[PDB]
RNA sequence: UAUAGGGGCGAAAGACUAAUCGAACCAUCUAGUAGCUGGUUCCCUCCGAAGUUUCCCUCAGGAUAGCUGGCGCUCUCGCCCACGCAGUUUUAUCCGGUAAAGCGAAUGAUUAGAGGUCUUGGGGCCGAAACGAUCUCAACCUAUUCUCAAACUUUAAAUGGGUAAGAAGCCCGGCUCGCUGGCGUGGAGCCGGGGUGGAAUGCGAGUGCCUAGUGGGCCACUUUUGGUAAGCAGAACUGGC
RNA sequence: AAAUGGAUGGCGCUGGAGCGUCGGGCCCAUACCCGGCCGUCGCCGGCCUACGCCGCGACGAGUAGGAGGGCCGCUGCGGU
RNA sequence: CUGUUUAAUUAAAACAAAGCAUCGCGAAGGCCCGCGGCGGGUGUUGACGCGAUGUGAUUUCUGCCCAGUGCUCUGAAUGUCAAAGUGAAGAAAUUCAAUGAAGCGCGGGUAAACGGCGGGAGUAACUAUGACUCUCUUAAGGUAGCCAAAUGCCUCGUCAU
RNA sequence: GGGGAGUUUGACUGGGGCGGUACACCUGUCAAACGGUAACGCAGGUGUCCUAAGGCGAGCUCAGGGAGGACAGAAACCUCCCGUGGAGCAGAAGGGCAAAAGCUCGCUUGAUCUUGAUUUUCAGUACGAAUACAGACCGUGAAAGCGGGGCCUCACGAUCCUUCUGACCUUUUGGGUUUUAAGCAGGAGGUGUCAGAAAAGUUACCACAGGGAUAACUGGCUUGUGGCGGCCAAGCGUUCAUAGCGACGUCGCUUUUUGAUCCUUCGAUGUCGGCUCUUCCUAUCAUUGUGAAGCAGAAUUCGCCAAGCGUUGGAUUGUUC
RNA sequence: GUUUCCGUAGUGUAGUGGUUAUCACGUUCGCCUAACACGCGAAAGGUCCCCGGUUCGAAACCGGGCGGAAACACCA
RNA sequence: GUUCGUUAAAGA
RNA sequence: GCGGACUUAGCUCAGUUGGGAGAGCGCCAGACUGAAGAUCUGGAGGUCCUGUGUUCGAUCCACAGAGUUCGCACCA
RNA sequence: GUCUACGGCCAUACCACCCUGAACGCGCCCGAUCUCGUCUGAUCUCGGAAGCUAAGCAGGGUCGGGCCUGGUUAGUACUUGGAUGGGAGACCGCCUGGGAAUACCGGGUGCUGUAGGCU
């Protein structure tokens, strides 16, 4: 395992896995959502997310002990089902490692310079949110807190911001508990449906 | 004994040190390449002007200069 | 590949399409008292050793297949040479295939 | 090192870009083609049989010989030395023709009718093409309202 | 006294053979050849590079092209308008597939929830058993949703490349054709005539011969390849050494 | 936290000689403008060594290399 | 063992040595020199001799393989095999055919000639180790002896002194 | 027939050798929206295959899925419907293709002979490949037209010599006939180091001309690796995170190890270890002064100011260790 | 570390020139034998290391991993 | 004029 | 490239002055035997390397080709 | 206001479903003896004309799916040229110019040439 100093900003292009890479081993991370993951939309009211400042490559090893770091303090603060945290992000690109002594000067130069796959990071741009977790409207400090426990692990510069909108849906909180009843938003799970008025008939007809 | 192998650095410096030259005229172009049975349409037409166009356009030039 | 026995080609004497008996170009024995093996045996004959050289680093496998063709028409007797391109095996005139049939290996 | 075959950069040159996969239209094989028409290179992949070369896409031509199903083109191409006249023989269907000789003898055209009414009337045309002068001293009109404060907003994240 | 140089002698070390021996000494061929080190002799004036393409048993070299110098020749101006050119802009006309963006759009990955009942696979109930009825689960489908792709793309920049901006261009009339063909139809060539004030800016242009040196490069902003990174190795434009 | 004793150049500097924003002056390079002189080049003047004599204007750096001039120099030869 | 050796970096575990053996040769011969001769050394010599070899006193020993590379012997019994010769075609150059000396191959011998000597799995009343037995394989499968040696990477192997 | 003689031991290369062909030709990316543009860059190929898998004409539509129909089941055959390339086009990919360039059927060798032009790498040279033509003989189709190989992008080769094919060809030397030989034009035999010499190894007995264009010492950049610290704290510490520790992550320092490059040194910088000897640093082993402990005393552990002074004798190994 | 080779029932293997589960042993059942070993007739035991691509059809042809076996790792 | 191996302590 | 040899049963061999299949080791089923070995009887298994031509009829006649081996010679 | 034959533009013109169609015209349709080719007059050919607009076809509609066009996104992501601008770096900010796309919303869904016939 070597540091995180030696892999960091972006120097390369993206390199996922595909056809072409064949040897990449298993990613760290493999599970996103560690809370209550059957939630309706209207139990948790808001949400704060994790905004990236600079343009760096963040690791997926990274990711599993922030992510077990944020669920072990929303277990303890707000206990099981009381939250639920979304890693926003997912790893694709593909490190390469240039290995050597395998105490002698005998083995091979600069001859073949190129890298077998490592690990998997993720690139991460300025702006880009890292984590996100909605829960209940008591839980406002928790949610700092757990991402100020986060911010201390993860590499680099971030800040935190407590969204405007509800949860993870792009429509805003003012706006949804005056809009959800009366004409457009329905619930479907802990997504919601928006439905233009450009619609058949017969769904007009199957709602109301 | 590794050396550069292969550049195009200080080439179009090289190139604008004599204000790179297009052909630029060619007054009554080329004719070679043209599809020879146009060819042979127009060579035969060419020395059958040298042969019989000396009447009749003397006889045009004489009208033209009589109306005009 | 393969090639039939016959095949109509234009050949140079008579000018027109005729038939032609299609047979495998022979490599031909060479023959002695010519001006390269004349010159050949007296610049060999003498102490001094192999003269020309010879060949040895031999790469490719295959040779190109060249076809005597023949005109069967009487008092003609054209004969002719047609390139193709490399192959490795080479069927004379028979055994052609069918599409329908079955494998039965 | 690149191994300079032929087409080794034209995974989307050429190509046909999108909705137009199939038969040809017709209406581009019936056009006039004729000696010292400024036409253009265009490839395509449906017919694999004239494209000219991967360097010569875009490019602009004087015709200077036609055939029974395809046309030659002299084009101006730029290699390291000098830039050279070069004739290719290119199919209908990769060759369109140039607009702007149209519009430049549609400006002649108009030039020739305003030089006859010139010449008619006694009057001075001014018939070459100035380019974008600078705006004369207008004038402007803001009855009914008052010109509108704008002032920055703050950072809202 | 005998063994004299690819020879001699050697209880063998390739040791000795006149201070030289894994081939003695002297002279001649011979001033052997070297793509390889070193050096190459007075002044002033003018012009002035390159470490690049391709080829070679080619990689310390050479040939060719490019860069350069010299020698000229053909013209143009000096007495309302000239011939022409440009590492430039503008006016029109085409070309691209990178940046970006998207995948509730084809391909490849990838996250989570919801609804539906076609289907088989695993549990449970009514119970001799029964797609006779039903709870649960998997797969599938539907509408969503999370995150991407140098070898993905509907869309699509900036930058950039080509062409045209006239007398070599238009219009009219007529001959020739063995090309073509309903047609004096079409297309090319030839002949005669009419009007040159047809974007901006700058500049006086075209062309021939001979030849040296060069063929080890490096650095800097910006775009990048490999590497953890390098005063590392390798590319693009421009500038400098 | 690093091996000789040393580095905003040192000396020193705290109401600055530190930091960030700036105002008015001041100093110079072979850079720029004017002027004197040399040379090269372009155009040109005169029936005064015509290979000489003047006139105007713009520029002069440079290794490898290439030209022109030398009333620079050494040795010898024929005229003088 | 005494002796000799790299004069001018080695004195030896190196060379030589007696002993053990092997092969060629009966003189128109073996091993060699010579540009040349039936010229010379061995040879003023004759198998207890000459010439070329491996090992290196004494004692006890000389395991097994001719598959390979060598060496040697044999039969024109038989394939291949060059000049010269024979026959045929023709005007001849030329061509073709059989005839086939050495050598190679076919057959035999030789290892005190060059050389070579195996890796698998299951098995005995605790566990282990494992004579025995099945199987692939070679030409033969390391025998008598000896050992981390001047020969063993791991290795500063383990035990005892 | 190495007893003796002459000659050779390819090139690229983060020193050479070994490994590999990046040595000849292709596909996509690198490639920065014309084109060109590098590395022992990435991912994959090629030295073949086809008398049809060529050319023409006609007919049909593919892969997959749904519903059915005895034996028939997940897959045997037939029918109805949906079915934009999701199949197939000889092979590695890219582009292109649906009354088609795909499948089936019927004829045919245009995969024929000949002279020029152009494109491709390019020096605007060649080879190979390709394009539009032109002249003969043709094939298919009712005709239009299409075809001088493969739907396109690669699948291949100079001088000299040999062989074969053609003219009712030229010369065979003072003149005729015949054989032979030479030539003319185009097909083949091959230069894979693929624009082409005919080629094994060692030198620690080595020699010469050069190179720091080029390795082995140090020194220089970097710190992958080694060593030494810090950050948030799930846990260890009987209870109790931070007395002492600290998993998962993460930020740094050093050149006391090792690695990477070749910047200097090849007309020489004498290359390990030990002895002896001087100076310096602290990341402190002890001593001086201190703080904290799960510090009762004793003995320890963790930190601070701190390099002033000490930091052994020996059996082993050349040893560093 | 580099280059080749191998992976098949409990064991060692044969076998692709694409289309069986093949051989001897190991186990079980039955026979003869007073009873064993031996002998005989059968039966059972396969993911042909794993995952993908090519094809009507793969263990086979190819690629990526795994677990092994050989050769080299030299000059200072 | 071929081959047949094993059969516990004793058997009072 | 020239000359010459061997291609047969599951295995190893025989077979022309051609009328076309044999021997041994293997296999099966009996007999003999207290049981095995030997022995005796009766069956199974040859596509005789492939194709063409002569013949009324080719393993044995001739030609061409496909695997293995032995010499010989080398201007592409 | 239309249709038929040949078309040009190639989805503003395709797909799913529901209505309308007076007169020509297009068709479904009625049968194999000749031309014709199939297992089958199903497909292709041959001489029609008893019905029908049920289907093909031509129109209209679907708060239709797609397509095109226009706002929003957005002077935002990007980007030519510049600085002794900031920052340890990562990048970011400014001068001068150019300036894209999805979700969101609104509008359309055929235009025409030649030749011929019906109200
Ligand atoms: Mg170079
Ligand atoms: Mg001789
Ligand atoms: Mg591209
Ligand atoms: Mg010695
Ligand atoms: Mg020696
Ligand atoms: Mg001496
Ligand atoms: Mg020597
Ligand atoms: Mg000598
Ligand atoms: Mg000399
Ligand atoms: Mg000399
Ligand atoms: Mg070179
Ligand atoms: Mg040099
Ligand atoms: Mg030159
Ligand atoms: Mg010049
Ligand atoms: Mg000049
Ligand atoms: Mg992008
Ligand atoms: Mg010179
Ligand atoms: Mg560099
Ligand atoms: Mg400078
Ligand atoms: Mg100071
Ligand atoms: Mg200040
Ligand atoms: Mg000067
Ligand atoms: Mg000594
Ligand atoms: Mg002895
Ligand atoms: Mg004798
Ligand atoms: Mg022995
Ligand atoms: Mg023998
Ligand atoms: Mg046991
Ligand atoms: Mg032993
Ligand atoms: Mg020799
Ligand atoms: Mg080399
Ligand atoms: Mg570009
Ligand atoms: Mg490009
Ligand atoms: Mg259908
Ligand atoms: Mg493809
Ligand atoms: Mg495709
Ligand atoms: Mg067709
Ligand atoms: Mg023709
Ligand atoms: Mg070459
Ligand atoms: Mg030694
Ligand atoms: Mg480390
Ligand atoms: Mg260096
Ligand atoms: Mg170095
Ligand atoms: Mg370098
Ligand atoms: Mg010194
Ligand atoms: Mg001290
Ligand atoms: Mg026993
Ligand atoms: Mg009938
Ligand atoms: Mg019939
Ligand atoms: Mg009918
Ligand atoms: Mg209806
Ligand atoms: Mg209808
Ligand atoms: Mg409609
Ligand atoms: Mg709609
Ligand atoms: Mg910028
Ligand atoms: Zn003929």
């Amino acid at each position: 395992r070597r540091p995180a100093r030696c892999y960091r900003y972006c120097k390369n292009k993206p390199y996922p896995k595909s056809r072409f890479c064949r040897g990449v081993p298993d990613a760290k991370i493999r599970i996103f959502d560690l809370g209550r993951k059957k939630a309706k939309v209207d139990e948790f009211p808001l949400c704060g997310h994790m905004v990236s400042d600079e343009y760096e490559q963040l690791s997926s090893e990274a990711l599993e002990a922030a992510r077990i770091c944020a669920n072990k303090y929303m277990v303890k603060s707000c206990g099981k089902d009381g939250f639920h945290i979304r890693v926003r992000l997912h790893p694709f690109h593909v490190i390469r490692i240039n290995k050597m002594l395998s105490a002698d000067r005998l083995q091979t130069g600069m001859r073949g310079a190129f890298g077998k796959p490592q690990g998997t990071v993720a690139r991460v741009h300025i702006g880009q949110v890292i984590m996100s977790i909605r829960t209940k409207l008591q839980n406002k400090e928790h949610v700092i807190e757990a991402l100020r426990r986060a911010k201390f692990k993860f590499p680099g510069r971030q800040k935190i911001h407590i969204s405007k909108k509800w949860g993870f849906t792009k429509f805003n909180a003012d706006e949804f508990e005056d809009m959800v009843a009366e004409k457009r938003l329905i619930p479907d799970g802990c997504g919601v449906k928006y439905i233009p008025n450009r619609g058949p008939l017969d769904k007009w007809r199957a709602l109301h | 004994a590794k050396s550069k192998n292969h550049t195009t650095h200080n080439q179009s410096r090289k190139w604008h040190r004599n204000g790179i030259k297009k052909p630029r005229s060619q007054r009554y172009e080329s004719l070679k390449g043209v599809d020879p049975k146009f060819l042979r349409n127009m060579r035969f037409a060419k020395k059958h002007n040298k042969k019989g166009l000396k009447k009749m356009q003397a006889n045009n030039a004489k009208a033209m200069s009589a109306r005009a | 590949v393969n090639v039939p026995k016959t095949r109509r080609t234009f050949c140079k004497k008579c000018g027109k399409h005729q038939p032609h008996k299609v047979t495998q170009y022979k490599k031909g024995k060479d023959s002695l008292y010519a001006q390269g093996k004349r010159r050949y045996d007296r610049k060999q004959s003498g102490y001094g050793g192999q003269t020309k050289p010879i060949f040895r680093k031999k790469a490719k496998t295959t040779k190109k297949i060249v076809l005597r063709l023949e005109c069967v028409e009487p008092n003609c007797r054209s004969k002719r040479m047609l390139a193709i391109k490399r192959c490795k095996h080479f069927e004379l005139g028979g055994d052609k295939k069918r599409k329908g049939q079955v494998i039965q290996f | 090192t690149n191994t300079k075959g032929k087409r080794r950069g034209t995974r989307y040159m050429f190509s046909r870009p999108f909705r137009k996969h199939g038969v040809v239209p017709l209406a581009t094989y019936m056009r006039i083609y004729k000696k010292g028409d400024i036409v253009d290179i265009k490839g395509m992949g449906t017919v694999q049989k004239g494209m000219p070369h991967k360097c010569y896409h875009g490019k602009t031509g004087r015709v200077y010989n036609v055939t029974q199903h395809a046309v030659g083109i002299v084009v101006n191409k730029q290699v390291k030395g000098k830039i050279l006249a070069k004739r290719i023989n290119v199919r209908i269907e990769h060759i369109k023709h140039s607009k702007s000789r149209d519009s430049f003898l549609k400006r002649v055209k108009e030039n020739d009718q305003k030089k006859k009414e010139a010449k008619e009337k006694g009057t001075w045309v001014q018939l070459k093409r100035q380019p974008a002068p600078p705006r004369e001293a207008h004038f402007v009109r803001t009855n009914g309202k008052e010109p509108e404060l704008l002032e920055p907003i703050p950072y809202e994240f």
